[PDB]
């Protein structure tokens, strides 16, 4: 179970930008991935989720309509992309990925388990 | 940040320190609530899920109770290596995963 | 008339059965007072999916089931044919097709000690979808994926039974509301439950 991630480079406002997780060591197709965010002096946030099969996803209030979440199981990827940043995003992002195999729609009893080394960003 | 904790806690090493996450009814209630440890510039980890169940790998230390619309957390034989931010994470009945304020430990 | 239904014991009743195993009685035999219970305005809800209630005295049966059980305040639209969610779909699920009334009535003050109750139990996590009218009171550890749980918890086994945090004041959304379900039958044998003469 080792989770990796890229991107997330020096960007000013306004710009568009696209991270990058892979994954090893299990099976992609049958977990449901979290994207968190961890701002200077603020607690961990959640970002968003999204479902192995991606037919159900969710966002947080605050990235909502100005963001998307995909995954690809053939490359073993997950990318985020994010569109008209502002100042509070910057934070180092994350990338979680659920112990729990999927077997329906219920979203809380999917954990936020071992987690990704997490790339910074700022705008 | 609809859940709210104190804003840091400390004490000896080894007198059974414990942490309360306080949260509506609609966050911590009817729901589960998990407990992750921060390291300073270092990845979080998952230390309780299911407010009781423990990942392999995690001592036996660490403990974790429901009392209805907030959580405890209990650590026993503190050591001075324990120095994290302890993050209580529960999903809210509508679209959420809501974040606790976190709690500066020190020994 | 001569004598009553029992249906002051089914609703003022103070140990008052869980939604996971709803209890259940049978009504016969007895006169049944629709008329009494309908005028009063104690209950929050009274719908009838089937003949309209003012009439009710005015049909027979054979048997009506009463089943009654406690529910969050908002999921109480979840006891109607078609809906599912989670109290319609592994707890207690009525037939596409149905003929009884669904009362379902707060009773905040009467539960959710300043404590908590903690009384109140709903399962979750349930194998397959239920079908009408069963109950499973087994409490047997949950599974998925294909590892085997040997009666233990954790990732991919879970309890499938999950307390309710009823308080005294939680708004009345999750308060706790009584739900009793009279279900009518047909049947074959005379009839029996009637209106006053
Ligand atoms: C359940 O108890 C309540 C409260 O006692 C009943 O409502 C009224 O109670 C008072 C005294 O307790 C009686 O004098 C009234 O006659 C009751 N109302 C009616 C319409 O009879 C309530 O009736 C009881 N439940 C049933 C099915 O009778």
């Amino acid at each position: 179970v080792q989770l990796v991630e890229s991107g997330g480079g020096v960007v000013q406002p306004g710009k568009s930008l696209r991270l990058s997780c892979a994954a090893s060591g299990f099976t992609f197709s049958s977990y449901a991935m979290h994207w968190v965010r961890l701002a200077p002096g603020k607690g961990l946030e959640w970002v968003a989720v999204i479902s192995p099969d991606g037919k159900n996803k969710y966002y947080v209030d605050s990235v909502k309509g100005r963001s998307t979440i995909s995954r690809d199981n053939s490359k073993n990827t997950l990318y985020l992309l994010m569109n008209s940043l502002r100042a509070e995003d910057t934070a180092v992002y994350y990338c979680a990925t659920t112990q729990s195999l999927w077997f329906g729609q219920f979203y809380y009893i999917y954990g936020m388990d071992v987690w990704g080394q997490g790339t910074t960003v700022t705008v | 940040s609809v859940l709210t904790q104190p804003p840091s806690a400390s004490g000896t090493p080894g007198q059974r320190v414990t942490i309360s996450c306080s949260g509506s009814s609609s966050n911590i209630g009817s729901n589960f609530v998990y407990w992750y440890q921060h390291f300073p510039g270092a990845a979080p980890k998952l230390l309780i899920y299911r407010n009781t169940l423990r990942p392999s790998g995690v001592p036996d230390r660490f403990s974790g109770s429901k009392s209805g619309t907030s959580a405890s957390l209990a650590i026993s034989g503190l050591r001075s290596e324990d120095e994290a931010d302890y993050y209580c994470a529960a999903w809210d009945d509508s679209l959420f995963w809501v974040f606790g304020g976190g709690t500066k430990l020190t020994v | 008339i001569t004598n009553l239904c029992p249906f002051g014991e089914v609703f003022n009743a103070t140990r008052f059965a869980s939604v996971y195993a709803w209890n259940r009685k049978r009504i016969s035999n007895c006169v049944a007072d629709y008329s009494v219970l309908y005028n009063s305005a104690s209950f929050s809800t009274f719908k009838c999916y089937g003949v309209s209630p003012t009439k009710l005295n005015d049909l027979c049966f054979t048997n009506v089931y009463a089943d009654s059980f406690v529910i969050r305040g908002d999921e109480v639209r979840q006891i109607a044919p078609g809906q599912t969610g989670k109290i319609a779909d592994y707890n207690y699920k009525l037939p596409d097709d149905f003929t009884g009334c669904v009362i379902a009535w707060n009773s905040n003050n009467l539960d959710s000690k300043v404590g908590g109750n903690y009384n109140y139990l709903y399962r979750l996590f349930r194998k397959s979808n239920l079908k009408p009218f069963e109950r499973d009171i087994s409490t047997e550890i949950y599974q998925a994926g294909s590892t085997p749980c040997n009666g233990v918890e954790g990732f991919n086994c879970y309890f499938p039974l999950q307390s309710y945090g009823f308080q005294p004041t939680n708004g009345v959304g999750y308060q706790p509301y009584r739900v009793v379900v009279l279900s009518f039958e047909l049947l074959h044998a005379p009839a029996t439950v009637c209106g006053p003469k």
